């Protein structure tokens, strides 16, 4: 079967402009467990995000935590970019503050 | 610490 | 109290991108504590939490064995397994397997698990009595009369009572700092005006292990199950977990909605409000 993935972006963190933090893309629910996942900066792939080994939840869908340090400002806008089997286009999530 | 090696499916 | 050690297995084919990764990963409750990957420059099983670090040479070796022969099984039970459905060589798939032992206060066993799926479908499980298995249909079927022909159930009921329990047991002696520490979840309320009618309570919960948690929103002391915004449990990446659960309230109406918080690092159930 196939499973498409669900996805939150967030804040190690809560949020303080100016404050090193970390970024987060979790990614979850999906199956098969190719996936790509990208984390933005204004529209730009950032390029080095890190991840957390392939495991999976007790319904065997797979589940991955890709991260990057940075620093969040008034300015900049985050996102996290997804391509999956199941998604005809990649899906992008915006990085949104109270989420 | 790891489970048994066993029967191919 | 209670404590769980979890293996999880995944074989993934890749016609024409060489023969099938081979990942297993181990978890003593929502920890990470060993990793094997056959895609590595140097496969062997390594080290993911502090406190598994100490064992030896002897204790590595034998992880990094086990794991090499799971990766050639593995692969001949994909290649079995694409045959019992009567599919293309051309194709992808996935099998995964999970086990492992539940013990309670006492670390004595309450229970044993093994379950496998086939691409993201329960294909066969170990029942409880660890002895005896459910076969999900007629392929799963040739499985269950392979694995009863090599005894397997057997095999693993002795690993499930003996090792597994015995070295869970160890593994929460030396990670006991983290392992048998529960840090309770910080929890806040925050208010969004949706409209000038409306508003979003989210009732948040942070920085909480293990990731086990429930987060349930009341209207005037009723439960609101199917109006409530229930995000899953996400890691914050440092061993800790996050959730929020989110209701659309009337303007003026919020002070008639309680969050309420039940976690294991909790001595008794928190309620919250928005507080103004």
């Amino acid at each position: 079967i196939q499973r498409t993935p669900k996805i939150q972006v967030y804040s190690r963190h809560p949020a303080e402009n100016g404050k090193s933090n970390f970024l987060n893309c979790y990614v979850s629910g999906f199956h098969p467990s190719d996936i790509e996942v990208d984390l933005l900066k204004n529209g730009e792939r950032i390029e080095k995000v890190e991840h957390s080994d392939l495991s999976f939840s007790k319904d065997w869908s797979f589940y991955l935590l890709y991260y990057t340090e940075f620093t969040p400002t008034e300015k900049d806008e985050y996102a996290c970019r997804v391509n999956h089997v199941t998604l005809s286009q990649p899906k992008i999530v915006k990085w949104d503050r109270d989420m | 610490i790891l489970g048994p090696p066993g029967s191919v499916y | 109290g209670s404590h769980s050690m979890r293996y999880f297995y995944t074989a993934m084919s890749r016609p024409g991108r060489g023969e099938p990764r081979f990942i297993a990963v181990g978890y003593v409750d929502d920890t990470q504590f060993v990793r094997f990957d056959s895609d590595a420059a140097s496969p062997r099983m390594a080290p993911r939490a502090p406190w598994i670090e100490q064992e030896g040479p002897e204790y590595w070796d034998r992880e990094t064995q086990i794991s090499k022969t799971n990766t050639q099984t593995y692969r001949e039970s994909l290649r079995n397994l694409r045959g019992y459905y009567n599919q293309s060589e051309a194709g992808s798939h996935t099998l995964q397997r999970m086990y492992g032992c539940d013990v309670g206060p006492d670390g004595r066993l309450l229970r044993g698990h093994d379950q496998s799926a086939y691409d993201g479908k329960d294909y066969i499980a170990l029942n409880e009595d660890l002895s005896s298995w459910t076969a999900a249909d007629t392929a799963a079927q040739i499985t269950q009369r392979k694995w009863e022909a090599a005894r397997e159930a057997e095999q693993w009921r002795a690993y499930l009572e003996g090792l597994c329990v015995e070295w869970l047991r160890r593994y929460l002696e030396n990670g006991k700092e983290t392992l048998q520490r529960a840090d309770p979840p910080k929890t806040h309320v925050t208010h969004h005006p949706i409209s000038d009618h409306e508003a979003t309570l989210r009732c948040w919960a942070l920085g909480f292990y293990p990731a086990e948690i429930t987060l349930t929103w009341q209207r005037d002391g009723e439960d609101q199950t199917q109006d409530t915004e229930l995000v899953e449990t996400r890691p914050a990446g440092d061993r800790t977990f996050q959730k929020w659960a989110a209701v659309v309230v009337p303007s003026g109406e919020e002070q008639r909605y309680t969050c309420h918080v039940q976690h294991e690092g909790l001595p008794k159930p928190l309620t919250l409000r928005w507080e103004p």
